[PDB]
């Protein structure tokens, strides 16, 4: 069964999954529209 | 005082052992040309 | 033994200060 | 041309924003009595 | 002796908790911080003038 | 350690927090205060005769 | 330097010094494998935290 | 320097007090608030000055048992 | 006793006037620059 | 825009509403919570 | 077209006011959590259901009083997550349960570990040698020895140190009363290496100040200097001679000078980490048999040590119902250890 | 020249010397084992593995060979109390012995690649100059590794062709080495399951060898290979620190929380063990058991093994140490003899008292009786002038069932106390403090030892692993920055990007 | 013969001072634990 | 108290013993004392030390 420790075990994990998709999604977004001049 | 047994031989090797490595290296380089 | 001990290493100690002192390796400014 | 949206400006206001709320807050707490 | 002075000192004045003992850790703590940092920041930058077999 | 040679100690916070009956409410300066406690009591353990020690 | 019988046969294990493959090559596969490390890592400290309690997982000496 | 506008040149304009003499009041307003609603009791379970103890006990509301400490806690609170 | 407090009496003098003498003796003169 | 807020007085006057806050501080460990009283 | 990956590097490392870095992606949010959870903590949350005790500005402390105190005994070494089985994503009761303990534990552990990267990354972009992450291992050790490997072998979180200013004043007093840490030669190597880094703080300091060349008319000294000057702006040949007729002995080679300077304050933490490591295990330096010998069959024997063991009694026994409370002890006043009066 | 703490540095490049160094230091640690079994032979005392256990005797290896199935000796016992066996080669001594012969082999070897240090395998056949491969010596390693830990978990741990390792109830009382089947449900990651650690070495095994191959016919990224400085062999040791401090910290945290690989038989038993007074539960479910099913007192304490009560005593908890207080635990109380049996104390009243535990944190302890709900009903006052729950005040005395003084009553109030001060620490004991010279103060066992030493060393491994990463990825500035260094690399304005010279302004 | 990798070793006077007060110091710390 | 090596001491517990409580503020050289064996267990050595070493 799924015992609700598991279940709590998966909301971290997903809520982890969530603020490190997030905070890489946005950063890797920052960085293709503000890009480094080399001229 | 009832010392352990051990603590003479101990504290005389800590010191010997390291002195004396020391002691070989210094002169080994003051021979140097 | 304990205390020949302690006044032993002091006594290196206070020797090991005479030498750094005065038989050092002189500073040499050139 | 200076900007205004900086990793400075963000890094300024994560901590000035919580600092004058909690300010407010430990103010208010002066006045409470047993 | 000093460890004693320390603890009977503890208990008749409270001394973790005079503010002058409390900068006087800050010296300390603080005078290690600035040691091991100036010491770390002035050998990060030595000039090379050495081979990798001598001490720099 | 030179004005605390002439007793103006460290801070005393001992029973500040009161609840609203008046029952005191620990904080880590009570307990402190728990560790100094046992200081006083054993120090000097035949040295004194008298309830407070004034020096 | 010398060569060696056993030398001779080892030789070629000790040929590749400094070969590469392309670019990134495999390493977005390694990236999944060190996530799936980490999530292992994370479930074996749980279950010996007891912050992850499983069915028929009694953490004790009486299992 | 870094190209961000110098910090003396912000807080010297007058833009920077337009916003600021708005925004700063408004959230220490709002810290105050928290506390003097009760709000921040309940959002944190600290106690008031009369919820330490029921009346007549002296025996402290203490945590013993590590996976029903919320349903101690949430006993604790009811025998108040 | 009495011996021993005499001597010492004598020795501490005899530093004691080196000590204000010495420093009578020019001190502001003996500098490596100005004097 | 500018310098039109001289720094002299934004120092000067954030510097007092330093002293009256913590000065509140002080204020209120003499009286309700943690007065002793 | 260049790939995204060098693409974010160029952004990560922009030269900004506060540099990011890889390191910024770690440290920032770790780092402000650790802070934010302490300022947090020791604003609202109580230490009442965990110790008994009040703990934060809205109960009545002030900044010496107040804590993030650990978690209650009973939970032992609990991750004690949000989402855990203890508070079960109840915000309320995980702030009650000491949630914030470990939340600032924890996070403040990663961010240290994304402090020193950010030496390392930093070192490595302004094309310099590493001495001051390598330095920074120090406070790591100290940081994991005492809020992690500590707590770990005892019982549980609860006899770590709490995170506030009285609270490690009784992590002190404990540690003297129960471990009898005074003695311990890993504190007593750490002692010597952090006033002895102080000294060399203090000492160095004064004496570059002491010998500088005049290069400048100013009465205030400080103007002369540029930073881009290729001479020495004090006289190491001065200081070498003052200090050798002074002292002894004196520096004569800068950069043995520096690399002293970082190895003294540096090595005297990482002793002292080791003895706590001990202390974890009770493995103390708490006694010396041959005294205990001695004073045990001779009553007209006392010494220093004697004496401080009787301290350490009265602090164990007078402290530990209070600073204990899991342990319901009771001591009747007819057994407290006292002395004559007191 | 070189500086004393660089010496070794000449190996850098010279494989064959490396592998005469590593041969070296793998003849002295095989020594080590060697010498360290014999010691331990010649003052291991086998007559009791009740009371004196290898745990209360400062035994290190001899935990080890037993937990992999040596368990006897060429001289005819077995840990286990047996006599009669017949061990084979394989008893301690032949462990010993096959471990010095190693050591010796080790050593000639060392001696040959010193010597004969310029081969031509050590050679780019390219170049000509020194060179080792090492992203393909990892596969090859890593594949031999796996080939091992696969083998071990599958024929050794099973039993199928090897002799399992040890187990025991969930008491300590009746272990033994026995064949260990694999546990493949999630049980087998549960610590205290002696089959999840033969699922380990069978799926780990296996996964190595994959790996292994792996990593022996796929090159690394050059995107890799150019960051972690795949060419310089000091990237290896700094990663190889970092697993080995990894895995210095795990083996002290089993040792010191309890594992199925650190059974309480050959370590002792854990500081846990007195915090939740697991034996002294044990112990009193038995006895009431038994006196449910019709037993007198006596009777029921009488059938408690002495080694459970044992047990159920602070001197055996490993918390309770010094760092200098070295030796076997005999060496402190003294060699456990027998079990005096359960004091029970009562007053004048009749009603039993209870005396309190010392916790581990306490070198000194005060002596507190209370009722069955923790009410105070008798003490050893320190000061008597006010006086109210002496001994004496309140008639106290003792009775013993079980054990040596099973059915015996005290009443003079010197003797109650005495027993008292013992009743703290647990269940009481007779020991001889003779033989030894005991001093009366607690030690550590092996647990508390072998954790100290590995919690230790992993710290320290960490600040290895720093200084050999920091000298692998910033090898070309070892000796110095750059003399002549752009100003405009670390002075702010001038590039966009940090430390890159085509982002300039 | 000839191994090109040798190097000779040195421990200057300074040195020599330095590690004999180190060594000296922590004897003189660590005998009274050793004696016990 | 025992201070001393030779009187059962080792260097972590040994220490020159301050000067008698009876004393007090008293200035107590050596010719104040009957004899060496009073000085001694009076705590004269401290005083001599404390007071030259401050001056020095
Ligand atoms: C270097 C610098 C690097 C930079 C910084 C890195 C920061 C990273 C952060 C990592 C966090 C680690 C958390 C460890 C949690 C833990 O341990 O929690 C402890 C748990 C075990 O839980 C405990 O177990 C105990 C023993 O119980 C056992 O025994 C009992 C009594 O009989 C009962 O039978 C019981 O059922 C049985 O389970 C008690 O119950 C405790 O209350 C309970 O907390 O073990 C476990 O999770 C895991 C134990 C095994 C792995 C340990 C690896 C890491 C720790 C190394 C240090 C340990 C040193 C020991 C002291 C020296
Ligand atoms: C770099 C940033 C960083 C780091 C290193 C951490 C680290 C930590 N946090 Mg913090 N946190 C952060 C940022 C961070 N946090 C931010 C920005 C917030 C605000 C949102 C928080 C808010 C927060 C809270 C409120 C809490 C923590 C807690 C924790 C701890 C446990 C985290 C955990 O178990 O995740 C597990 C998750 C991962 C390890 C992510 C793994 C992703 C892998 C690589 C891929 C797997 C994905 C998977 C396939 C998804 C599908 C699942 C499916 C089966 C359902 C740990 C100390 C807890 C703690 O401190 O308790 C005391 C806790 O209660 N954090
Ligand atoms: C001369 C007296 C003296 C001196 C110099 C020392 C010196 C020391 N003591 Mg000892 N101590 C003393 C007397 C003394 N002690 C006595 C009489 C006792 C009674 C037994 C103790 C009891 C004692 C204990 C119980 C402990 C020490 C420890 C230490 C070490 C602390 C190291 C450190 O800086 O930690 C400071 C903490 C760190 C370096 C961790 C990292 C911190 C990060 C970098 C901070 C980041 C902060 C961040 C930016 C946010 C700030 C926010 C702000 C709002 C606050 C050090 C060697 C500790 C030790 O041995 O550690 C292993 C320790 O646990 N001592
Ligand atoms: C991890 C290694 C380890 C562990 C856990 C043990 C554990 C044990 N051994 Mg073994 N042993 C070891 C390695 C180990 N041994 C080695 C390498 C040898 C060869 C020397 C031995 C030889 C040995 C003998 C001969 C005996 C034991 C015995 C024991 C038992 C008692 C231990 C004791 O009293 O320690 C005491 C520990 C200390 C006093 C702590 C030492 C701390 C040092 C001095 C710190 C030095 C600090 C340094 C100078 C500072 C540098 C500072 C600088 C950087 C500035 C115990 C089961 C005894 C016995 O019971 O066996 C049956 C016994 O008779 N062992
Ligand atoms: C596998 C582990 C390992 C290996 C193979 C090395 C190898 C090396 N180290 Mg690293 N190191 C490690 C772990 C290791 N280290 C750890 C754990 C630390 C922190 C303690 C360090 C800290 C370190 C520093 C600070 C330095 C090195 C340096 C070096 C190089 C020269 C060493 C030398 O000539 O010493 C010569 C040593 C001596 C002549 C005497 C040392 C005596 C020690 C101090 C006490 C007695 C040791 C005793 C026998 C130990 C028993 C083993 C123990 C594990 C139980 C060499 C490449 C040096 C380097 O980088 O040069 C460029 C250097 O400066 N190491
Ligand atoms: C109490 C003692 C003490 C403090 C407070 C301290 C603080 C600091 N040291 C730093 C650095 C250093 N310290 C060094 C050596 C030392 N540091 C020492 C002792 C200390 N050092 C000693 C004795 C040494 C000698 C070895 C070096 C060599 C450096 C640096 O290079 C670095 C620096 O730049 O200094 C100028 C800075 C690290 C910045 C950081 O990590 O931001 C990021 C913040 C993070 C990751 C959050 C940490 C969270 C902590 C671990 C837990 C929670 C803390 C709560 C918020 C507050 C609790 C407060 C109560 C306990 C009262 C910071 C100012
Ligand atoms: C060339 C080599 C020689 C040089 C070394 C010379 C000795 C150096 C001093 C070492 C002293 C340590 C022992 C103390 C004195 C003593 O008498 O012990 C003596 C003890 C033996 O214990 C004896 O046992 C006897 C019967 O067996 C009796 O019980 C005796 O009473 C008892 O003294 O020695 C050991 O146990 C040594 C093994 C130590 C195990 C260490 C584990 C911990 C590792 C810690 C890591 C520390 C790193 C910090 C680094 C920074
Ligand atoms: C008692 C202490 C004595 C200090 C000794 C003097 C030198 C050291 C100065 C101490 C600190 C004060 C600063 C100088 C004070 C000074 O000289 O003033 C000048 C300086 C810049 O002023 P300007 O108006 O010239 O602004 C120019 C720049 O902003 C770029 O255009 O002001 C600041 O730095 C503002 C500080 C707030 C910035 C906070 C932002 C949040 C940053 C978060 C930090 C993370 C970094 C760590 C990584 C985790
Ligand atoms: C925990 C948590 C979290 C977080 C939070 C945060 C992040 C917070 C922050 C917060 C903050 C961030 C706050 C702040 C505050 C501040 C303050 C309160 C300040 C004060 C100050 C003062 C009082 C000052 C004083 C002084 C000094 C210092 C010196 C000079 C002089 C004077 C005296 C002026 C989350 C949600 C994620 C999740 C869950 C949990
Ligand atoms: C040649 C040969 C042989 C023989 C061999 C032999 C006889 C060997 C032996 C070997 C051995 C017999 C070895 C030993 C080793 C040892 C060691 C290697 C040790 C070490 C130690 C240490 C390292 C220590 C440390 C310490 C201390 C001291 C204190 C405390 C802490 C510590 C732990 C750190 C034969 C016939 C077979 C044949 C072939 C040839
Ligand atoms: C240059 C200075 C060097 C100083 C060296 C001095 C050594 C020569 C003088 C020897 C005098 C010591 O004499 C000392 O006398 C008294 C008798 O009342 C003894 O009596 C003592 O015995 C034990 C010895 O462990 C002590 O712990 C105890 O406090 C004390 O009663 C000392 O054990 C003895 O050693
Ligand atoms: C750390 C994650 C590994 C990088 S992965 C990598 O990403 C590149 C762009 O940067 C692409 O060109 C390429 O297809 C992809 O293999
Ligand atoms: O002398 Mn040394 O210590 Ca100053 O208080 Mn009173 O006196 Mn005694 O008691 Mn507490
Ligand atoms: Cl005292
Ligand atoms: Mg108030």
């Amino acid at each position: 069964t799924i015992t609700p420790s598991l279940k709590g075990f998966f909301i971290g994990l997903l809520s982890g999954a969530v603020v490190l998709g997030l905070t890489f999604a946005v950063l890797i977004a920052i960085s293709q529209i503000d890009k480094v001049q080399r001229s | 005082m009832e010392v352990n047994q051990l603590g003479l031989i101990a504290t005389a090797l800590f010191v010997l052992v390291p002195s004396v490595f020391l002691i070989i290296l210094y002169v080994q380089t003051e021979s140097q040309q | 033994m304990e205390t020949i001990t302690y006044v032993f290493i002091f006594a290196c100690i206070i020797a090991l200060f005479f030498f750094a002192i005065f038989f050092r390796e002189p500073p040499r400014i050139t | 041309s200076y900007p205004i949206f900086t990793v400075r400006w963000v890094a300024v206001h994560t901590l000035a924003v919580p600092t004058i709320f909690f300010l407010g807050a430990i103010a208010a707490m002066q006045f409470i009595q047993r | 002796g000093t460890f004693n002075f320390m603890i009977v000192f503890q208990a008749e004045h409270n001394i973790l908790m005079h503010p002058f003992h409390q900068l006087g850790v800050a010296g300390v703590f603080g005078g290690a911080l600035f040691c091991a940092m100036h010491g770390s920041l002035v050998t990060s930058s030595l000039i090379r003038e050495t081979t990798e077999t001598e001490s720099a | 350690i030179s004005t605390m040679a002439f007793n103006l100690n460290g801070f005393n916070f001992n029973h500040s927090v009161i609840d609203a009956k008046g029952n005191v409410i620990n904080t880590w300066a009570d307990i402190i205060n728990r560790a100094n406690l046992g200081m006083e009591v054993m120090h000097e353990r035949n040295a004194h005769n008298f309830p407070l020690d004034l020096a | 330097a010398r060569r060696t019988w056993l030398g001779d046969i080892l030789r070629p294990l000790n040929s590749e010094y400094g070969k590469v493959a392309p670019g990134w090559g495999t390493t977005p596969l390694m990236a999944v494998f060190m996530g799936l490390f980490l999530v292992f890592l994370l479930i074996i400290l749980e279950i010996y935290n007891s912050t992850l309690i499983l069915d028929g997982v009694n953490v004790s000496w009486k299992a | 320097t870094t190209g961000e506008r110098p910090f003396s040149d912000i807080i010297t304009s007058v833009r920077y007090w337009v916003i600021h003499s708005i925004t700063i009041p408004a959230l220490f307003i709002a810290g105050w608030l928290f506390v003097s609603t009760g709000l921040a009791y309940d959002v944190f379970g600290t106690p008031r000055p009369d919820s330490y103890y029921a009346q007549e006990q002296r025996s402290i509301p203490l945590v013993t048992d590590r996976f029903e400490a919320k349903q101690q806690v949430e006993t604790f609170l009811e025998q108040l | 006793m009495e011996t021993l407090k005499i001597t010492v009496y004598i020795v501490v003098t005899f530093f004691v006037l080196l000590f204000v003498f010495g420093f009578l003796s020019g001190d502001p003169a003996r500098n490596p620059k100005r004097k | 825009e500018g310098g039109r807020i001289p720094l002299w007085i934004v120092a000067t006057v954030a510097g007092m509403g330093v002293i009256v806050i913590v000065g509140l501080f002080f204020y209120g460990a003499y009286a309700g919570l943690g007065s002793s009283l | 077209e260049r790939g995204w990956f060098d693409i974010l590097d160029d952004w990560l490392k922009r030269d900004r006011f506060v540099f990011v870095g890889w390191s910024g992606i770690l440290l920032f949010p770790c780092a402000y959590l650790a802070l934010g959870g302490w300022l947090t903590g020791t604003t609202f949350v109580t230490s009442w259901y965990t110790h008994g005790l009040a703990s934060s500005y809205l109960e009545g402390c002030n900044f010496l009083t107040v804590a993030v105190s650990t978690p209650a005994n009973s939970m032992g070494h609990s991750l004690l997550l949000l989402w855990g089985p203890e508070a079960q994503g109840d915000f309320t009761r995980w702030c009650q349960l000491g949630g914030l303990w470990t939340f600032i534990a924890l996070h403040g552990a990663f961010g240290l570990i994304g402090f020193m990267l950010r030496q390392f990354e930093i070192a490595r972009l302004v094309g310099v040698r590493p001495y001051n992450a390598i330095a920074f291992s120090a406070p790591i050790a100290v940081f994991v020895s005492v809020f992690l490997i500590y707590p770990l072998g005892q019982s549980s979180w609860f006899f770590a140190p709490s995170f506030g200013v009285a609270a490690i004043f009784r992590f002190l007093l404990f540690f003297q009363g129960f471990h009898n840490w005074t003695l311990n030669p890993f504190h007593m190597m750490g002692v010597a290496g952090v006033l002895g880094g102080a000294l060399l703080c203090a000492i160095h300091g004064a004496t570059v100040e002491n010998t500088l060349f005049q290069d400048g008319e100013g009465a205030s000294t400080f103007r002369a200097f540029n930073p881009t000057q290729a001479e020495e702006t004090y006289s190491m040949v001065t200081a070498n001679r003052f200090w050798s007729q002074i002292f002894g002995i004196a520096f004569s080679n800068k950069r043995w000078l520096h690399f002293f300077m970082l190895f003294v304050p540096v090595t005297g933490l990482w002793m002292s980490a080791i003895g706590v490591v001990g202390l974890a295990l009770n493995l103390r330096s708490y006694d010396f048999i041959s005294q205990e010998i001695r004073a045990a069959e001779d009553p007209e024997f006392e010494t220093f040590y004697t004496k401080n063991l009787l301290l350490n009694e009265g602090i164990r026994a007078w402290m530990a119902p209070q600073d204990q409370p899991h342990e319901n002890f009771v001591f009747p006043e007819e057994v407290l250890p006292r002395g004559n009066a007191l | 020249g070189l500086p004393w703490y660089r010496v070794h540095t000449v190996l850098i490049n010279d494989p064959g010397r490396l592998i005469a160094a590593h041969l070296m230091h793998t003849a002295l640690v095989a020594g080590w084992a060697g010498s360290m079994a014999l010691y331990e032979l010649a003052t291991f005392d086998p007559s009791d593995p009740v009371l004196n256990p290898m745990w209360r005797q400062g035994m290190f290896v001899l935990p080890f060979m037993a937990r992999l199935g040596v368990t006897g000796s060429w001289s005819g016992w077995s840990i286990t109390g047996e006599t009669g066996i017949d061990p084979g080669f394989w008893s301690f001594e032949g462990v010993a012995l096959a471990h010095i012969v190693l050591s010796g082999l080790l050593f000639l070897a060392a001696c040959w690649h010193w010597v004969y240090w310029d081969l031509e395998l050590f050679r780019d056949p390219r170049t000509g100059e020194p060179a080792l491969d090492l992203p393909k010596m990892f596969g090859i390693h890593l594949f031999l590794a796996g080939l091992l830990c696969f083998g071990f978990g599958a024929f050794h741990l099973t039993g199928l062709f090897g002799p399992g390792m040890w187990v025991s109830d969930p008491y300590g009382l009746t272990g033994s080495v026995q064949p260990v089947a694999p546990e493949w449900g999630p049980d087998g990651f549960n610590p205290y399951n002696p089959g999840g650690v033969v699922a380990h070495h069978i799926a780990a095994g296996i996964v190595g060898i994959i790996a292994g191959l792996f990593h022996i016919l796929v090159r690394p990224p050059q995107r890799l290979y150019k960051a972690l400085r795949m060419g310089n062999i000091e990237t290896v040791l700094s990663s190889s620190i970092a697993a080995v401090f990894f895995a210095a910290f795990v083996v002290a945290g089993t040792m010191w929380y309890g594992s199925a690989t650190t059974p309480i038989e050959l370590f002792g038993p854990t500081r846990y063990q007195w915090d939740s007074s697991y034996f002294q539960q044990e112990i009193n479910r038995r006895v009431q058991a038994s006196l449910a099913s019709g037993a007198t007192l006596e009777e029921a304490w009488s059938a408690i093994p002495e080694k459970l009560a044992f047990y159920d005593y602070i001197g055996n908890n490993p918390a309770k140490g010094g760092l200098f207080r070295t030796g076997p635990m005999n060496k402190g109380d003294g060699i456990a003899q027998a079990w005096k049996g359960h004091a029970v104390f009562r007053n004048k009243e009749g009603e039993e008292l209870f005396v309190r535990r010392m916790p581990a944190f306490f070198e000194s302890f005060p002596v507190i009786l209370t009722d069955k709900n923790g009410v105070v009903k008798a003490d050893i006052p320190f000061r008597r002038a006010e006086s109210k729950y002496s001994f004496e005040q309140q008639g106290v005395t003792v009775s013993f069932y079980g054990g040596e003084l099973n059915g015996q009553t005290f009443t003079d109030p010197p003797t109650v106390k005495s027993y008292a001060r013992k009743a703290i620490f647990g269940e009481i004991f007779e020991f001889d403090t003779e033989t030894l010279n005991s001093d009366g103060i607690f030690r550590t066992s092996p647990r508390g030892w072998f954790t100290f030493a590995h919690a230790v060393f992993a710290l320290l491994f960490f600040f290895g692993h720093i200084w050999h990463g920091a000298r692998t990825l910033f090898r070309d500035v070892f000796s110095g920055i750059d003399p002549e260094l752009s100003p405009e690399q670390v002075e702010w304005g001038f590039y966009q990007k940090v430390g890159d010279v085509t982002t300039r302004r | 013969e000839p191994n090109p990798n040798r190097q000779p070793v040195e421990l200057n006077r300074t040195s020599l001072y330095l590690g004999l007060l180190l060594i000296l110091v922590l004897a003189l710390l660590f005998s009274s634990y050793f004696f016990n | 108290v025992s201070g001393s090596l030779l009187y059962g001491n080792n260097i972590i517990t040994g220490a020159v013993v301050p000067s008698s409580n009876a004393i007090g503020l008293h200035f107590y050289p050596i010719w104040e004392a009957a004899s060496l064996d009073e000085w001694l267990y009076n705590g004269g050595p401290y005083q001599l030390i404390i007071f030259h070493f401050l001056l020095g």
